[PDB]
């Protein structure tokens, strides 16, 4: 019901540190963002197409 | 997650009255009265009425033994029957609105129950109450707006450590795994799983534990 | 390697017997071979111990 | 009419759905081997004291013997002894042998009341399954005026169970004529709401609703002991070549327990309060015996 | 607290600790993979042997019983009565009748493979139609239950646990107390 | 004469169904309170 | 053994004194008293304790402080059967037939 306006915040925890171990392990960097809507995602007909 | 004792109280007052009457009928007043006050609980008391006293003292000890018996039956036979005991609960096999339970809206458990047509009915019980996020279900079940939730065991036991008002059941099913979501054929496909295997072989997974 | 029967079925199919009136167990293989009546007794398996 | 009219007049070949098997149905058409045991049912809603008395006399006699060795507790040792059995603070022994013997007797009384608590805990173990009516041979099943409440029974309308009643007891059919009903779940409600006292039906749906009843407040009689003891099957037309194959398929479905697996899939194996009124009735009977003994002593 | 511990461990010693004197059915894992301690079998060359030869998942029980399956049923009943065996697989009402005979014979809880007994017959033969119809005719009336009254339906605390040794010890203490009476005579 | 301030002695000496002589009480309120505490000791 | 050599080298050298031959050999060594503990895979010992004569030998917990791995099907690098076997195992998980 409100506009989105995704803001940067602090995020941490388990898989965060796992990905940090990955980026420290293999030669790459990363960029943390999150999903716009907190759903896993099920396959379903949208109203068009 | 008493009344029969009052009937015994009326009976022991009848016993005290007939003790006084038969002690008068035994060829003293406050002696027999306070004696009747002191018999019924085996209280400290420092011959035809003595026959009623001895037989009624046998009655009083079998009464308190029966009180020990039904308190033991009250606390041993009343094991907590609030346990759902997993998916095989017959109150959930044919569910009602008495047990409000659902799952996350647009979750993998929805498709997992949609394939299992033999669990359609619970599915049809859970399709009408699906929640957007899991914390909605957490706040609802903490304030008793739900009755059950289907989730992984480690996260639920973690939150039960976080919130001691939560109960996990005995059964366990759908022994699956969480890994890392991946794209198609990518040069960052093999080495990620290799690094996860490197974490499993050493104590880095133990460090995460 | 020729399979045959014995016992009550053996005396039945030899012509020595004509009808088994007995607590005779109803199974699939004998119904492939002989005919049955409609059952009079209904009972299941159980374990005798001491 | 019905499925029989469809099968006999051959607009339907067979009927896979569940149906009772009886005489004239087997006369008009054919049946397969049975697959489920479905009869009928009716849904409804000292010496230790003697030997311790002997040993109590032994202890009292040896207490009298110690008194004869060496000031009014001669025969009064029985009252104080049996009071220290129950630990009542009875309104003091002096002889050493008497103190040791009465102590061993009191320890024996303590461990005997501890064994009585063990008896009470074994009584706590015992869960009962009470049965008011134990078969079709009940004398309730002759006349509801023979007992003080005139009850109500009944079956499903136009059923084969009614035909079994009419071939067993047409007088029972006349009592059921005043006690008819219409709906199976309506009969369930009439049992729950007191409009009906008992119901007569095959064990299949009754055991099925026993596995889904809210509270299990309605239990049938037994498990098919003294009952009709028949089975369900598949009706086929006379001369069907499918019959032998269906029979062998049913026997193979039995022989692996897959029939039992489908039974387990389509059934459900389901089914504080202090109670002492039997022992309380014994308490009232023994206090009546005590006042009877007082009436005996009232001759003086 | 001593006598409370006494009450607690007597309730632990003779009340709740009911041993598994029976097996409680075929789903016993000690009988799924048995040993020499659990010698269970059935009648050799019987229908139970055929029904377990069909079972491709319980061939362990088939290999275990085939060393000990016996010829006749009653001799196996007498052998397990002498405890040469440990359990016996049989149909229901026969063992119920034998338990109604003598009260040393115990059934189990699991009731499975509800099979049926009928009349053994030939192939196509005119002694089958009216005979089976007569069987069904005898089912509807109580002649089945009349035959049950002939054979099937017709069947045929105390505290001696630990207080018997206490009874004997107090009976010996009576003699010891008489000896102490002789000691008191020796005191004078 | 001796259980004046020694109510703790007769009290805790009769919690446990002891059959040990202490004193014969004359106070009726004391006897009722002893009966209440002894009933609670039985259920305890 | 190789995982212990990666993890506990000195304790691998202590276990070098403690080697043995067979699964039933270590079973009898734990039944008699010539052995105090044993390290193996999880569900194998879970099944062998579930069929234990009297439930004598007991595991530690229910697999919590352990290597957290599984069993799989090995294929060569380049076999086209890999995706089919993976989808079939996922189907055998998805129906509860596993
Ligand atoms: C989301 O961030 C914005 C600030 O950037 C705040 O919420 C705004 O509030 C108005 C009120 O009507 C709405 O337009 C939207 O809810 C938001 N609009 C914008 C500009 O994003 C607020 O700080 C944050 N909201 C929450 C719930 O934390
Ligand atoms: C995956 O990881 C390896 C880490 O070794 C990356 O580097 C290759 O490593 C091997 C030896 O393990 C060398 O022989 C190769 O020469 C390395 N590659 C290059 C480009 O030099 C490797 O690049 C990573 N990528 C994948 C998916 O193979
Ligand atoms: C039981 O048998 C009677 C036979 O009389 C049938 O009664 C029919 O019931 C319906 C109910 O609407 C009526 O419309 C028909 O006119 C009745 N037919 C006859 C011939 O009476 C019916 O088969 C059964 N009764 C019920 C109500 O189930
Ligand atoms: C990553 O790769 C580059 C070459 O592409 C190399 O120069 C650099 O040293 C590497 N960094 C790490 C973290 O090894
Ligand atoms: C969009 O799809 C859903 C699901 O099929 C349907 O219920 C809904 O009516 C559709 N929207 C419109 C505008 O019809
Ligand atoms: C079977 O019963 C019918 C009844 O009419 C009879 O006519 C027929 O002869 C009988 N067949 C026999 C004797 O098996």
């Amino acid at each position: 019901g409100s506009p989105r306006h995704t803001v940067p915040q602090c995020c941490y925890g388990f898989c965060i540190d796992l990905l940090i171990k990955l980026a420290r392990t293999m030669n790459f960097t990363y960029e943390v963002h999150l999903v716009a809507d907190g759903k896993f995602g099920t396959q379903e007909r949208v109203n068009n197409s | 997650k008493s009344t029969l004792w009052l009937l015994v109280g009326l009976s022991v007052h009848v016993v005290a009255v007939m003790l006084y009457l038969l002690d008068r009928f035994s060829p003293t007043l406050s002696s027999a009265m306070w004696f009747s006050w002191g018999v019924l609980l085996n209280s400290g008391i420092g011959f035809s009425a003595r026959i009623l006293g001895m037989v009624w003292a046998g009655f009083a000890m079998i009464i308190v033994a029966s009180y020990t018996a039904n308190l033991a039956a009250f606390l041993v036979l009343d094991r907590p029957e609030e346990r759902i005991t997993g998916i095989n609960d017959p109150r959930l096999r044919n569910p009602s609105d008495k047990f409000i339970y659902a799952t996350v809206k647009q979750s993998s458990v929805d498709i997992y129950f949609r394939r299992q047509v033999e669990l359609s009915t619970m599915y049809r019980h859970m399709e009408k109450h699906n929640y957007e996020s899991a914390a909605e279900a957490i706040q609802a079940v903490r304030d008793n707006k739900l009755h059950a939730f289907i989730w992984d065991s480690a996260v639920l036991e973690f939150e039960a450590s976080q919130k001691c008002d939560l109960v996990t059941t005995g059964e366990l099913f759908f022994r699956s795994g969480f890994g890392i979501g991946m794209r198609k054929d990518s040069p960052w496909k093999q080495n990620v799983s290799l690094s996860i295997l490197k974490s499993h072989e050493n104590g880095f997974m133990e460090d995460l534990d | 390697n020729k399979k045959e029967w014995n016992g009550m079925m053996g005396e039945l199919l030899s012509g020595q017997a004509d009808m088994i009136v007995a607590p005779l167990t109803i199974n699939n293989e004998r119904a492939q071979y002989i005919e049955f009546s409609k059952p009079f007794k209904y009972q299941g398996l159980t374990i005798l111990v001491k | 009419n019905g499925m029989i009219g469809e099968v006999v007049y051959q607009r339907a070949v067979m009927a896979v759905g569940s149906l009772t098997i009886n005489e004239e149905r087997s006369e008009v058409v054919d049946f397969s081997v049975p697959f489920v045991e479905t009869g009928i049912s009716v849904m409804v809603s000292a010496s230790v004291w003697v030997m311790m008395f002997v040993m109590l006399l032994i202890v009292s006699a040896i207490a009298v013997f110690v008194f004869e060795y060496f000031s009014f507790t001669i025969g009064k040792a029985i009252w104080l002894l049996w009071g220290l059995v129950f630990n009542n603070s009875v309104p003091n022994p002096k002889g050493t042998t008497s103190k040791i013997m009465v102590s061993v007797w009191a320890f024996f009384a303590v461990i005997f009341l501890a064994s009585y608590t063990a008896n009470l805990a074994a009584f706590m173990i015992q869960e009962e399954f009470v049965d008011q009516v134990t078969g079709l041979s009940d004398k309730k099943f002759q006349r509801p005026h023979d007992y003080s409440p005139p009850f109500r029974f009944g079956t499903v309308p136009n059923g084969s169970t009614e035909r079994n009643i009419r071939n067993n007891y047409p007088y029972m059919h006349q009592y059921m004529t005043r006690f008819n009903q219409r709906g199976v779940e309506d009969a369930l409600v009439s049992l729950k709401t007191g409009k009906l006292d008992a119901f007569i039906y095959d064990a299949a749906v009754l055991n099925y609703k026993a596995g889904r009843d809210e509270g299990c407040k309605l239990v049938t009689i037994g498990s098919g002991y003294i009952f009709a003891t028949t089975g369900y099957g598949i009706a086929l037309q006379k001369g069907s070549p499918w019959k032998r194959q269906i029979d062998l398929a049913l026997l193979q479905f039995v022989g692996d327990g897959e029939m039992e697996e489908l039974e387990t899939l389509w059934l459900t194996g389901i089914c504080s309060s202090q109670l002492d009124i039997d022992n309380m009735a014994g308490v009232f009977y023994m206090l009546a015996a005590a006042m009877a003994l007082s009436l005996i002593t009232f001759i003086w | 607290i001593i006598v409370a511990s006494y009450t607690a461990n007597l309730a632990a010693f003779l009340v709740l600790d009911r041993p598994e004197e029976r097996i409680t059915g075929i789903n016993d894992p000690r009988l799924r993979n048995p040993s020499d301690k659990f010698i269970y079998a059935t009648v050799k060359q019987s229908s139970v042997d055929i029904y377990f030869r069909r079972q491709v998942e319980l061939s362990t029980m088939y290999r275990h019983m085939e060393k000990h399956n016996y010829e006749s049923a009653a001799e196996a009943i007498q052998a397990v009565r002498d405890n040469k065996l440990h359990a016996f697989i049989w149909d229901s009402a026969v063992l119920e009748f034998e338990a109604s005979q003598k009260c040393d014979l115990v059934t189990t809880g699991e009731l499975f493979f509800r099979s049926g007994f009928g009349i053994g017959m030939r192939k196509d033969s005119p002694w089958k139609q009216n005979v089976s119809l007569s069987i069904l005719k005898s089912h509807e009336n109580g002649f089945m239950e009349d035959l049950d009254k002939t054979w099937v339906r017709y069947q045929e605390t105390l505290t001696f646990e630990n207080m018997a040794g206490v009874f004997m010890l107090v009976a010996g203490g009576i003699v010891a107390g008489i000896f102490l009476i002789f000691i008191e005579i020796a005191y004078k | 004469s001796f259980t004046i301030g020694k109510a703790i002695w007769l009290l805790w000496g009769l919690v446990f169904n002891n059959s040990v002589p202490v004193q014969n009480p004359k106070g009726t309120t004391s006897k009722i309170m002893v009966s209440v505490w002894a009933f609670f000791a039985v259920i305890f």
